């Protein structure tokens, strides 16, 4: 019969079948289900689509339609849970979010 | 006289002054004691010890003779410093 | 000319639009070779491996700056110290 | 070669998300290895918590459980939600 | 475009057309496929001055190559007056053809003003609008020179070529120049990728060394000068059967005599009486020292010791160069500074036997930090010396020279490198040189003897090159050999 994929029926654009193999030969557990990998295809995605659309605002906030790792920075700094969420990460060539201190600026 | 090489510059004094300002500018300080230039080079240098070990560690268990990027992001994120970017 | 402290603000304001590198590259890549001599003679580097080093080194000396000033700020001063930067780096287990 | 790389379901969800919008080569390593970094963390939770109940089986309940842990606040709610409705839409269909 | 195109493929075969391979396997085989069925003998003075008789034909060739509509590279050698067989060409087009300018005068750094002090004396009433300097002066004669479209010749460097392209990519050119072209011989080379975008309908190249490193090198120029001839090596340097050495009975060599025949105009020095005086060489052989025995043996069985076959080559030089072979502090010069160097033992005797004779040697070392050591071992022995080395200005350069080419002069050592510059530095005043050591490349080596071999050179030049033993120094004697025989067997029959 003809074959359509567990991302097709399952809604989703992210893959199934290559998380199932990664969770499979991840050395993670013995032996793994079958709902796992559609879940987690569905959180990965959600979480993409949620910094994408940050990013997005962003690089057009900047009159640019090209995200870019400055504008990734800006806006995983400016949302504070995804903030907390990579606050020990450091994404290369972001730069950092401008601050000045309000007893340095001048009377 | 000069058969030797008497001619040279220690590196960790290759980190500017300026840069440092710079750098400090970018952290958002205002005035520089002269005393920072030392200090911070000092830090610098033992920040940079840590990671090179760790990364040097994984290059040579892995039987080869060249750091890679994706060893040292190992070594980074080993000490709890992550590095998006640099591949993995 | 300018007042004092004019172009430290508008330093500050340049410094914090941009992504760029802070360090040079050449005295940085130099200084990372020469650290690594020690523990393995005869160790290469990659172009790639170099770079993430200097990300990271540059990304934590602005963060261990910025705790630092925060700390000058806090003793009542505007000027940074070796007192403030050893004080910020012993509080997050460091020294 | 044959590296594998999640970037074109990266771009298929920019496209959906801004039909209008792109992404540089840097910004999208970056997002990958966001994508990679963030999978590792939820599978090794998931993982652990397998193991602490003497469960040899990987599935959607420790899955959501990795997912509440390490998400903060609203992204945990949003993404439970979200991944419960995939998973019964699947199974449905 | 195909008029020249087609025009060009006849006249190939039509002046000794014994190709016969990549003139029909080249998608120019359909236009060709379309013809398948088939002078100033008098040292002219238009531009002033008398050109001496073996100068002529040179231009005649260009003209001819000009009147034939093809490139050509000349290869005049060293000294033989290049500069004015250059600028007479364009004087014929200014006067005979009546056609002035734009042309560009790309050359090294060094002779930027040099051409255009000779431009002047054989032929005045010329635009000549260098484009040099710093950011702004280059920068406003940009727009009433170079924009203002009031030029004939155009000089600029090497470097500024590949800056102020956006200018130069927009004008339109009849030719372009480069001298000393061997710099395009890495053909992904930026400043080479740089000229394929340059509009102009054909170019010169000047050089006195096309073959230095390969074969493959020279399809480079070729790539450069006629690109649609030839567009590619395959055909160039596989199906010239591996440097037609394994698989040649003096058949296929003879093929390529005449298949670059048109293309090249390389005369000698010995059909003139310039220097009237044929060189000298000594290869001697210096039994390795012991100290040095004890090193190479060590470096080969497993402080940076990387990249073992050069780091041999410094134990076969100086073990000194190791930091730590010496004896430790405190330092002194003494003679145990020579025990400890296999050359420098013979090389010592040698400085001696010339002393007395009022010769001065010009010492041309490798790895410049092997001239410290002779530095001080030249400060051991009293010796008049001066260094003229890397990283040292012109200023300081000319000096140096000075000094040395001076009037009842003194100097008896004077040390460079094998690189020293362009060509330009005068050393005629001299009677010998002493290649310290050897060089990958023999055409590296040519031209620094040849420092000594110029021009004025009235009494026999001494050239030394001193080799270690049972050594890797045994094995790049030989590889540089070959790839100099390579130059006799692929040049040096023509003319
Ligand atoms: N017919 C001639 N009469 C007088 N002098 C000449 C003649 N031809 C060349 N010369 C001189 O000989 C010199 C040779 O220089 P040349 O080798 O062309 O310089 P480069 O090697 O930089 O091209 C020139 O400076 C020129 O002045
Ligand atoms: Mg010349």
């Amino acid at each position: 019969a003809k074959a359509k994929t567990r991302s097709s029926r399952a809604g989703l654009q992210f893959p199934v079948g290559r998380v199932h193999r990664l969770l499979r030969k991840g050395n993670y557990a013995e032996r793994v289900g079958a709902g796992a990998p559609v879940y987690l295809a569905a959180v990965l995605e959600y979480l993409t689509a949620e910094i994408l659309e940050l990013a997005g605002n962003a690089a057009r906030d900047n009159k640019k339609t090209r995200i870019i790792p400055r504008h990734l920075q800006l806006a995983v700094r400016n949302d504070e849970e995804l903030n907390k969420l990579l606050g020990r990460v450091t994404i290369a060539q972001g730069g950092v979010l401008p601050n000045i201190q309000s007893v340095l600026l001048p009377k | 006289a000069k058969r030797h090489r008497k001619v040279l510059r220690d590196n960790i004094q290759g980190i500017t002054k300026p840069a440092i300002r710079r750098l400090a500018r970018r952290g958002g300080v205002k005035r520089i004691s002269g005393l920072i230039y030392e200090e911070t080079r000092g830090v610098l240098k033992v920040f940079l010890e840590n990671v090179i070990r760790d990364a040097v560690t994984y290059t040579e268990h892995a039987k080869r003779k060249t750091v890679t990027a994706m060893d040292v992001v190992y070594a980074l994120k080993r000490q709890g410093r992550t590095l998006y970017g640099f591949g993995g | 000319r300018y007042r004092p402290g004019t172009v430290a603000l508008r330093e500050i304001r340049r410094y914090q639009k941009s992504t760029e590198l802070l360090i040079r590259k050449l005295p940085f890549q130099r200084l990372v070779r020469e650290i690594a001599q020690d523990f393995k003679t005869d160790l290469r580097f990659q172009s790639s491996a170099v770079m993430a080093l200097q990300e990271a080194s540059e990304a934590y000396l602005v963060a261990l700056f910025e705790d630092t000033n925060l700390c000058a700020i806090h003793a009542k001063r505007v000027t940074i110290m070796p007192k403030d930067i050893q004080l910020a780096r012993r509080i997050r287990g460091e020294r | 070669t044959r590296k594998e790389s999640y970037a074109i379901y990266v771009y298929k969800v920019l496209k959906q998300v801004h039909p209008d919008t792109g992404i540089s080569s840097k910004a999208m390593s970056i997002m990958n290895s966001f994508v990679n970094d963030v999978f590792e963390r939820i599978a090794g939770e998931a993982s652990r918590l397998a193991h602490y109940n003497k469960r040899s089986t990987i599935t959607s309940r420790e899955i959501q459980t990795a997912v509440r842990l390490l998400l903060p606040g609203e992204l945990a709610k949003h993404a439970v939600s979200e991944g419960t409705k995939a998973v019964t839409k699947y199974t449905s269909a | 475009d195909l008029e020249g195109t087609t025009k060009r493929f006849e006249h190939l075969l039509s002046l000794s057309g014994l190709f016969k391979h990549f003139i029909e396997s080249k998608k120019f085989r359909q236009v060709l496929d379309v013809l398948e069925e088939n002078q100033f003998r008098e040292s002219p003075a238009y531009v002033n001055g008398q050109l001496r008789p073996y100068q002529i034909q040179g231009v005649n060739w260009l003209v001819s190559l000009h009147k034939n509509k093809i490139a050509g590279i000349l290869a005049d050698e060293m000294g033989l007056g290049k500069t004015l067989q250059t600028i007479s060409f364009l004087g014929y087009l200014r006067y005979i053809e009546k056609i002035p300018g734009p042309f560009l005068v790309i050359a090294p750094k060094s002779t930027l003003n040099n051409w255009l002090r000779e431009i002047n004396r054989w032929t005045p009433d010329v635009n000549a609008f260098i484009l040099q300097g710093d950011k702004e002066e280059r920068a406003e004669l940009i727009q009433k020179k170079l924009l203002g479209c009031d030029f004939d010749v155009v000089i600029a460097s090497y470097e500024i070529i590949i800056r102020e392209k956006s200018p130069l990519k927009k004008i339109n050119w009849e030719y372009i120049i480069i001298d000393e072209a061997h710099r395009i011989k890495n053909e992904e080379s930026m400043l080479s990728q740089v000229l394929r975008e340059f509009t102009s309908r054909n170019r010169l190249l000047i050089t006195g060394t096309p073959l230095q490193n390969n074969l493959h090198e020279l399809w480079a120029l070729l790539n450069f000068l006629l690109p649609d001839i030839f567009s590619d090596a395959q055909d160039f340097d596989d199906w010239f059967s591996s440097e037609s050495t394994e698989e040649d009975q003096d058949k296929i060599v003879k093929q390529l005599h005449t298949v670059l025949q048109p293309f090249l105009l390389r005369r000698i020095k010995s059909d003139v009486e310039t220097s009237l005086l044929p060189k000298k060489e000594l290869n001697l052989y210096v039994g390795m020292s012991s100290m040095q025995k004890k090193w190479y043996k060590k470096i080969l069985e497993k402080t940076r010791l990387l990249n073992i076959m050069m780091q041999l080559r410094k134990c076969c030089n100086h073990p000194y160069l190791f930091d730590g072979a010496e004896p430790g502090p405190p330092y002194t010069t003494d003679e145990h500074l020579v025990y400890n160097a296999a050359k420098l033992q013979v090389l010592d005797k040698l400085l001696k036997k010339l002393k007395e004779e009022g010769s001065r040697v010009l010492i041309f070392s490798q790895m410049s930090r092997l001239l410290d050591i002779l530095e001080d071992y030249c400060y051991f022995r009293n010796y008049e010396y001066c260094r003229i080395d890397g990283s040292t200005a012109h200023e300081d350069r000319i000096q140096a020279i000075d000094d040395y080419n001076a009037p009842d002069s003194k100097k008896f050592v004077f040390l460079l490198t094998t690189r020293a510059g362009g060509l330009g530095i005068n050393l005629t005043s001299a009677d010998v040189v002493v290649l310290y050591d050897s060089d990958w490349n023999p055409q590296a080596d040519l031209q620094a003897m040849d420092r000594a071999h110029r021009i004025g050179q009235k009494k026999q030049v001494k050239v030394f090159r001193l080799v270690t033993d049972n050594s890797v120094e045994e094995k790049i004697l030989e590889r540089a050999t070959q790839k100099l025989r390579l130059d006799q067997l692929v040049i040096q029959n023509r003319t």
